[PDB]
RNA sequence: UGCGAAAGCAGUUGAAGACAAGUGCUUGUCGUUCGUUAUAAAUGGCCUCGUCAAACGGUGGAGAGAGUCGCUAGGUGAUCGUCAGAUCUGCCUAGUCUCUAUACAGCGUGUUUAAUUGACAUGGGUUGAUGCGUA
């Protein structure tokens, strides 16, 4: 999963209503019908400027613009293509309020102006759904009325939810049937949730519930696949349809540090169990199922980025993992300028592989039993060691062995309690700082035998221990996770035969051929040639190591004169190798007249 | 019953005149066993080298597969065909390296070669015992 | 069984009985029924008796009776093999009886390896209980508490003839592992065939793997494919893990060696057989029988613990993910993820819970006082079990002694919620608990060396009627 | 008690190129008769009805071959110049043929004397004359005049329709099943033209580009049409009007093509395609048209055909050669007073309350060696192993069973040089094959350990061991070579 | 026996009592004990219910067999010999080429993914056992 660099769609006009960046998004309305996975067009309603359609690809361009007076605020806007009495047509429906005195519901039909209509709506138009199959425009008013109109804006049916001050309404299709659920605030932080099914009455109420403790003023809401997502005070609350029951609450520690009022948060969905969150100029791609931050991107050249809408992938059914989102970006400077920007999103495979280790959430052995049967303080120690004078070996070993009650200079099964990794990391830092040169404490010998030797210190350890033959030998035999690079570079630079054999054994045991083969390739050609010479002058793994060298060299690099010397040597070995074999197997594996003298 | 047996190594689904290249390329493309077999009948190593030298690299891969199935069915033809296999691997080494998958497309070679190589320690043990008794009575 | 006719010294036979006949009798006023006791000396760990009642008319089993027949890793309590003409693996000579009894008591008291844990499986579709008996599988219904079936899953001299004297030293193939796909239609078996003694090929064990299938109504598994020597020659298949439901719709499995190899097999409809789809190279010459394998529910990543190191392998690449390498204090026994988030890893000294999401160990519990060397490598696999919804369980057994050890044992179950934060429950039983595994409903079943499957889980007419019935 | 297990024949792991169920069925076209004809046989067709006699066009004559007898039963020699087709009508009553002169003659099949209708289609040669499958009356004709006239048997004087537009010779006509209106023609232009007879016609509805001269076009199914031209055959879909598949296994130019479906084979449908390279190969439409079998013939194959689906008797595969050779391959398919005395055996208990069956099914007779193992005749079971005309696989078992039973030394005690020779002679041959190499290695070691002294005093055995010692050595060399190749491969990868 | 990999790495097989046999001594034995992690061999081998013929469906195949002085590559013999070669128009092995009921092995066709039928009175007696066929 990754976030593409945003690319500008258009520059927002300099209007007073749009001067408020915090409320700027509410004034920009995106049509649901035209912005999806497979569409290349975006229809947008910019309050006080126009309602405009843009083509995204190959390059952003403006295709159509309907001017609106500056004094009007676009409350709802929706556009869908279809066939109307048959001609291919595009139906545009937008709702405007002028000073709250009058509400306008307008319908525009374009030949793919064939007709334009307008009526006075009873209240603020919040959501509009255009049914091209039935040629019906369905508008949701803030006073709870659901009015069904034809393309001529003739009212056909009107349904009231019995509640006013509606604040959220969303359309969704399930199994071929259209639905809508509406959230209405009540007093004492109570919310009326009602589910409606669209079909004698075309509208049927399926569920109605009252939700307690659900605040709107500081809550950002979005919905995806029967799940309603609420962001509030850095906690994401997941409610599930049809009954809008709370399933899970996700604490997002990054948002908990935000001072209330200065940070601009926008929250939209992008795929299954995956949402997009923006905090000022930083963008996050979150996996809510596993609680992981898939991808983070910072837009240094914009003060704030606000989401408007995103095209959502049905990843369980769609092989596409790439989608697009639209938001408002505001630049830095004394005269800030807002721009519409599109971001391409790679959601990923919706799989645990993507989320592993990227969680946005931030040990002492315990006896298994608290209480006639057969049995078969790290900080204090660190402080004591830290107080020691530099190059004081005897005190260092005395404190470490005596405090921890360590009996052997090498790790054993009886020292499991010491296996807390941090204490080892600190002690290793202590050993390095206190001691340098040719004399190191016997503690290091114990740590080198410790199976949990830190990976952070494994690098260059052979170089550090290069001075002392004994410690170096100890590292090879038991020091875990020694980098193969250092072993190999040391393997072909040593001339000592004994260290060569063991390094071979160690390299072979802990690494596969495929990993070793690549590293040998990076090496210089002289060194392999030098190693090859030592051969011609427990041998099992050493030969097998040479076979690895030969393959990494490849066909082209090998030289004939050197090859023949090898060709002779290996033949001698095979003749011997055969010879011992029959030796080994061998270890595992009357006359009519005859003359005789009596014994009397 | 009729259950299929198998083994772990079946990695199946994971310059001079007289050269017989022209007949060979056709025989492999059309899978003409009889025509192919006349080509394999010649044994002159100089001819073997020249044929494989001019054979198109793409066809060489199926040639190895075709030789592979011949060897597996008919053990006695191991010797004569192995020179073909050895030469195909030598000349077209570079191309074979740059192939997306080898185990699947040369599974039959690996299956055939692995079966023989496994037998080696057992046969050496048989050989040693025979030399023990043969030396014994020849001396006696 | 031989019926000797003493009038003419002739005989009639009833051969190929399930075991050697410890006892015979004629039970009836007219000898209607013959009552037999059978032993099944194949299972040397335990004395597996089976009681037969045959109808004398046609010599056919009128009533066959036997308890559950597990195979423990070692002999238990005071079991002694029967008396034979020679001392062999499966029998004791005249002299060897007393000495073997003494050695058995001394082994149970003095020695420290006390692993009697036995492999068992639970069938998803039917919830019958599958016992890998020597060279056979015994299917037992614990809801009804009876055996339903007994099928020979190997070649070998199984029931072709009764082994006697030297033939008794032969070792039939042994079913080391037996596992079912999640869908429950496919049965995977892993078998080791032992060559006879005193031949050239008397040290090359043969590793076989087999795939069987059956419909729900049928009662006999049918062998569908057979792999001889998977992963190479003489290289064991230490572990089998059937695939999760996501990948190939539960028609696949993973097999792991002692050399670090992973082989992923799948069912190909076009071929109509199982075929080796993916492979990892077991080439490095590090050998260890201690290997752990777990698969995430999604099927994307695989956890392979070999010796003291755990590796995260992507399923798509079948290679290390691009931290995947985790070192442990000692060799891993069991790797399991209780839920998609948490991975529970047991080493020989401790057990630990790790968050894959955070990559930080949460809880660690010390096991060394109880599990030090009593269990061989890989049997902790069968002692520990994990539910798919609630949490896991750890089973810890210990010898009771008063004033040197005594043969009697005491077991303790510990229910752990996910990530081992809290102990949901603690329980103690009075006998060695051999195996505890998760039945697919909420409850857990466990097996005792007494072969007892316990479960841990959440008017004149009225007189006239009587007189008529009496008559 | 349990019935005795049957000894399990050994099965070594499957080797490449195993026999497939498709091949097993097609190998049963065994009986081969080669007939010679005066000139190249150009076209072959099968009567759709019983007994499905097939007609072959050669030179100036048409010959009908009986299905059972496989010999000529009727001969049509009235044609003055060469003849170019012998398709039957759907009913099978009529036979239509063309001439170089261009006339099209319709004869009553099985009555060569009578001529029913004679049509002067065109002055140019008339290569293809096919009846319409759905409709009996309408007859189609294709000429080198490049117009595929649609004739009617009732009215012969003028064509019902005259399709045109082809810029080269038309030699291929196909009628799509379930769409009788549609007609498919192929020209050497490289275009397959599809026409609709319901419309006015004379202009193709659309053309499919084949890029090489089209030699034959066959409608495999109502939505798929396969056309063989040039060095490949490509299957097209009309709904999409694009090629689903193409196969280029052939070397020479495909010439003829035939299709058969729903016959008793494992493979539901078969597509046989002539090659002109002497090959005629079978493709499977259910498997993306992959090859499954092939035959080779002496010369180029100019016509192929297979017996229809409802053969109702021995099947036939027929191929035609330019040399005139015709190749046929066939898949062959007391007293009353006594009876009244015993009349009950027929009854199967249909009217009875209770049906009780206890008879055990008859098992296949067990071979001699199995009888000896079951009776514990170890030594004899070894002798039966090495008998003349004993299949190799069966012999390998009775060695394995005895080893598995643990009876190897027991089977070799009472033996001398006279009776040991057969075992070594097999071993002399078994050592070569990979499967028996391990087993022979085992037995050979034992007889040495058990007959060392006997070997010294017997000269014949000494030779057997020298010869054995030679071949075991030769096997070492082969195995050693295989290892070097195996190492050689690992270097490449 | 312990550990381990399967390979192996280390370590064992002691003492008492009693009986039998041969001649207090010698050897062998233990339904006797203590302690240590710690050849066999009493002539002695697995039941009956239904057989035979002919098909059909999958699974394997070293294919089961007969020819070709037709090619390719080897190995090698008898007698003579002026050592260059001769006659046996030499022999054997392998590959190839031609052909046949795939001719060969095996599991099933009580329902299975697929795939069957037919014959018989499954009895008693008499002759031949130097049986019948073949060299």
């Amino acid at each position: 999963p990754s976030l593409s660099q945003p690319f500008r769609l258009a520059t927002l006009p300099k209007i007073a209503s749009l001067s408020n960046f915090s409320l700027q998004a509410d004034y920009v309305q995106v049509a649901d019908g035209t912005f999806n996975e497979s569409t290349n067009n975006i229809t947008l309603g910019i309050s006080g400027s126009s309602i405009s359609q843009y083509i995204i690809n190959p390059t952003p361009k403006l295709t159509f613009d309907y001017p609106i007076p500056s004094t009007n605020i676009i409350t709802a806007c929706n556009a869908e293509k279809g066939q109307a009495n048959k001609r291919n047509v595009e139906i545009w429906a937008f709702g405007l309020m002028v000073n709250k005195g009058n509400y306008t519901l307008n319908v525009i039909t374009k030949a793919l102006f064939l007709s334009q209509y307008k009526i006075k709506a009873k209240a603020k138009v919040m959501s509009i759904k255009i049914d091209t199959k039935n040629s019906l425009v369905i508008a949701i008013l803030q006073n709870g009325l659901i009015e069904i109109f034809d393309f001529k804006l003739t009212l056909l049916h009107s349904f009231d939810i019995s509640y006013d001050n509606l604040k959220y309404a969303k359309w969704f299709t399930e199994n071929g049937t259209e639905y809508v659920f509406v959230l209405c605030p009540l007093q004492d932080d109570k919310v009326c949730y009602k589910l409606l099914e669209l079909t004698s009455s075309p509208i049927k109420e399926l569920s109605s519930t009252i939700i307690e403790g659900f605040s709107f003023e500081n809550s950002k809401l979005c919905y995806q696949f029967g799940k309603l997502y609420k962001l509030n005070q850095g906690k994401i609350y997941i409610y599930s349809l049809p009954h809008c029951q709370l399933q899970q609450v996700i604490e997002f520690p990054m948002v908990d540090k935000l001072s209330p009022g200065d940070d601009l948060i926008s929250f939209q969905p992008v795929s299954v169990n995956r949402v997009l969150l923006t905090v000022n100029n930083v963008i996050y791609l979150l996996d809510l199922l596993h609680c992981s931050t898939l991808s983070q991107r910072e837009l240094t050249h914009v003060k704030t980025f606000q989401l408007l809408k995103s095209a959502v992938i049905n990843s369980e059914k769609s092989h596409n993992s790439k989608t697009i989102a639209i938001g408002i970006s505001t630049k830095n400077g004394p005269n800030p300028t807002s721009s519409l920007e599109i971001i391409n999103i790679d959601v990923g495979t919706n799989t645990l592989k993507d989320s592993l280790g990227k969680s946005f959430q931030v040990v002492i052995l315990k006896p298994l039993f608290d209480d006639r049967v057969k049995c078969n303080h790290c900080n204090e120690v660190i402080e004591k060691l830290s107080a020691l004078q530099d190059n004081d070996i005897t005190s260092f070993d005395d404190i470490f062995f005596k405090e921890l009650k360590i009996k052997e200079e090498h790790y054993t099964e009886k020292d499991r309690y010491i296996s807390d990794p941090g204490f080892l990391n600190k002690v290793l830092d202590l050993i390095f700082g206190k001691f340098s040169g040719n004399d190191y404490p016997k503690t290091l010998t114990f740590l080198l035998t410790h199976p949990l030797f830190p990976l952070s210190r494994t690098r260059n350890l052979l170089s550090l221990l290069r001075d002392q033959p004994r410690l170096f030998k100890q590292a090879i035999v038991t020091c875990p996770n020694l980098p193969l690079n250092e072993l190999l570079e040391e393997l072909f630079s040593i001339r000592n035969r004994e260290l060569l054999l063991d390094i071979s054994f160690r390299i072979l045991q802990d690494f596969t051929r495929d990993s070793i083969k690549q590293e040998m390739k990076k090496l210089s050609k002289l060194d392999v040639q030098n190693f090859i010479e030592f051969i011609t002058s427990q041998s099992t793994q050493l030969f097998q190591l040479l076979s690895l060298v030969l393959d990494s060299i490849g066909l082209f690099s090998l030289e004939g004169a050197l090859l023949e010397n090898l060709t002779l040597y290996i033949d001698k070995q095979v003749e011997i190798a055969e010879r011992n074999t029959e030796l080994w197997n061998l270890i595992d594996t009357l006359p009519t007249y005859t003359m005789e003298y009596l014994d009397i | 019953g009729n259950a299929r047996v198998t083994s772990g190594d079946n990695f199946k689904h994971v310059t001079t005149t007289g050269t017989v290249t022209v007949i060979l390329s056709q025989a492999l493309q059309s899978n003409d066993h009889s025509l192919l077999e006349t080509v394999l009948n010649n044994r002159d190593e100089r001819v073997i080298r020249d044929t494989i030298f001019r054979l198109k690299p793409a066809l060489a891969v199926i040639l190895l597969e075709r030789l592979a199935e011949r060897i597996a069915r008919q053990t006695h033809r191991q010797g004569p065909l192995n020179v073909w296999v050895k030469w195909c691997l030598i000349i077209h080494g570079g191309y074979l390296v740059s192939i997306p998958n080898l185990m699947s497309t040369l599974s039959s070679l690996h299956s055939t070669l692995k079966r023989r190589s496994d037998l080696l320690p057992r046969l050496l043990a048989l050989d040693a015992r025979l030399d023990c008794t043969i030396n014994k009575f020849k001396t006696l | 069984m031989s019926l000797w006719q003493l009038e003419t010294n002739s005989q009639q036979f009833l051969p190929r009985l399930n075991g050697i006949i410890i006892d015979c009798q004629v039970l009836g006023p007219q000898g209607n029924y013959y009552s037999l006791i059978l032993q099944m000396t194949e299972n040397n760990s335990n004395s597996d008796y089976q009681f037969l009642l045959l109808n004398a008319s046609d010599l056919t089993s009128k009533l066959s009776i036997n308890g559950p027949l597990p195979v423990f890793n070692s002999t238990i309590k005071h079991i002694q093999q029967p008396i034979s003409a020679m001392n062999t693996k499966n029998s004791n000579s005249i002299t060897s009886l007393n000495h073997s009894k003494k050695k058995q008591s001394r082994k149970l008291i003095k020695s420290r390896r006390q692993d009697f844990t036995t492999n068992v499986e639970i069938n998803p579709i039917n919830k019958n209980l599958y016992f890998p008996h020597i060279s056979a599988v015994q299917i037992f219904d614990f809801y009804k508490n009876e055996q339903v079936n007994y099928q020979y899953l190997t070649s070998g001299v199984n029931n072709s003839m009764g082994k006697v004297r030297f033939e008794l030293n032969l070792q039939d193939p042994i079913i080391t592992d037996l596992k079912f796909t999640k869908d429950g239609q496919w049965m995977i078996t892993y078998e080791i065939e032992y060559p006879p003694n005193d031949l050239l090929s008397s040290k090359d064990l043969t590793h076989i793997l087999k795939f069987w299938t059956k419909n729900d109504n049928e009662t006999n598994w049918n062998l569908k494919t057979k792999v001889i020597n998977p992963h190479g020659i003489s290289v064991p298949i230490t572990k089998i893990l059937p695939s999760p439901r996501s990948v190939n719709n539960s028609q696949g499995c993973l097999t792991a060696d002692n050399n670090g190899g992973l082989k992923f097999w799948s069912f190909d409809s076009h071929e109509s057989n199982w075929c080796l789809k993916k492979i990892s190279l077991p080439n490095f010459n590090h050998f260890s029988n201690s290997v752990s394998l777990a698969w995430s529910q999604d099927g994307s990543l695989i956890f392979h613990g070999f010796d003291d190191k755990l590796q995260i392998l992507d399923f798509d690449t079948f290679k290390k993910f691009e931290v995947s390498e985790f070192t442990l204090d000692s060799e891993i026994q069991t790797v399991k993820l209780i839920n998609d988030t948490n991975l529970i890893v047991a080493t020989r000294t401790t057990l630990n819970a790790i968050n894959l999401l955070r990559g930080q160990v949460i809880n660690s519990f010390d096991l060394y006082p109880f599990v030090n060397g009593v269990y061989k490598n890989g049997h902790m696999d069968r002692l520990i079990t994990c539910d798919e919804r609630t949490g896991n369980i750890a089973l810890v057994i210990n010898q009771q002694l008063t004033d040197v050890p005594t043969i009697n044992y005491k077991s303790r179950i510990i229910i752990f919620d996910s990530d081992l934060s809290t102990k949901l429950g603690n329980f103690t039983h009075h006998e060695y608990i051999s195996w505890i595994g998760w039945n697919y409903d909420t409850d857990f079943i466990f097996l005792d060396i007494e072969s007892t499957l316990g479960v841990v889980g959440t008017s004149n007419s009225d007189i006239f009627a009587e007189q008529l019935h009496k008559l | 008690s349990t019935a005795r297990p049957r000894i399990i024949t050994s099965k070594a792991p499957l080797l490449p190129q195993q026999t497939t169920p498709e091949q097993r069925y097609w190998r049963q076209y065994t009986s081969a008769q080669l007939v010679k004809e005066h000139n190249s046989v150009t076209h072959i067709s099968f009567n759709p009805q019983h007994p499905h006699d097939f007609a072959v066009t050669s030179s100036t004559r048409v010959q009908i071959f009986s299905s059972r007898t496989r010999q000529v039963i009727k001969t049509f020699s009235r044609f003055k110049d060469v003849v170019y087709s012998a398709s039957f009508r759907s009913d099978g009553k009529l036979l239509c043929a063309g001439d170089a002169t261009g006339l099209v003659s319709v004869y009553d099949s099985y009555n060569p004397r009578t001529i029913l209708l004679s049509i002067n289609a065109s002055t140019h040669p008339t290569h293809v004359t096919k009846f319409h499958t759905q409709d009996n009356k309408i007859l189609a004709t294709a000429s080198d005049d490049r117009v595929t006239r649609l004739w009617d048997i009732s009215n012969a004087y003028e064509p019902q329709l005259e399709l045109t537009g082809a810029t080269d010779y038309v030699r291929t006509l196909s009628f799509i099943p379930a769409a009788p209106h549609l007609v498919a023609t192929g020209s050497y232009d490289g275009l397959i033209r599809l026409y609709d007879t319901r419309s006015s016609g004379s202009t193709p509805i659309y053309s499919l580009n084949h890029d090489q001269p089209v030699e034959n076009v066959i409608a495999v199914s109502p939505t798929q049409i396969v056309s063989c031209g040039g060095n490949n055959f490509k299957v097209w879909d009309l709904t999409s009007n694009k090629k689903l598949y193409e196969r280029g296994n052939f070397n020479k130019a495909v010439t003829c093509l035939d299709y058969v479906e729903n016959f008793d084979s494992p493979m539901q449908s078969a597509l046989i395609a002539s090659s002109l390279d002497g090959h005629v190969k079978v493709f499977d439409p259910l498997d993306n048209f992959q090859v499954k079998f092939g035959w080779k013939f002496s010369g180029p194959v100019l016509s192929c055909a297979v017996s229809p689906s409802t053969a109702q008797g021995n099947r036939h595969l027929v191929a035609g050669l330019s040399s005139g050779l015709l190749a046929i391959r066939t898949k062959k398919k007391k007293s009353n007073n006594f009876q009244r005395m015993m009349r009950g055996s027929e009854y199967q208990g249909d009217q009875e309350h209770i049906i009780h069956n206890d008879k055990v099914r008859s098992q296949r007779r067990m071979r001699a060696f199995e009888r000896n193992i079951n009776q514990f005749k170890w030594s004899e079971a070894l002798d039966n192993a090495f008998v003349p005309g004993m299949a190799k696989e069966l012999t390998l078992t009775v060695l394995q069973e005895l080893r598995k039973r643990g009876k190897v030394r027991v089977a070799l005690y009472g033996r001398d040089e006279s009776t040991l020779e057969p075992l070594l002679n097999w071993c002399l041959k078994g050592i070569e094959d990979v499967r028996s190499a391990s087993i022979v290695a085992d037995w050979v070691a034992v007889v040495l350990e058990l007959y060392g002294n006997t070997l010294e005093s017997s000269p014949v055995l000494q030779e057997l061991m020298i010869d054995l010692k030679t071949k075991v050595r030769h096997e070492i060399h082969k195995s050693k070579e295989a290892q070097r190749i195996e190492g050689m491969l690992q270097l490449l990868t």
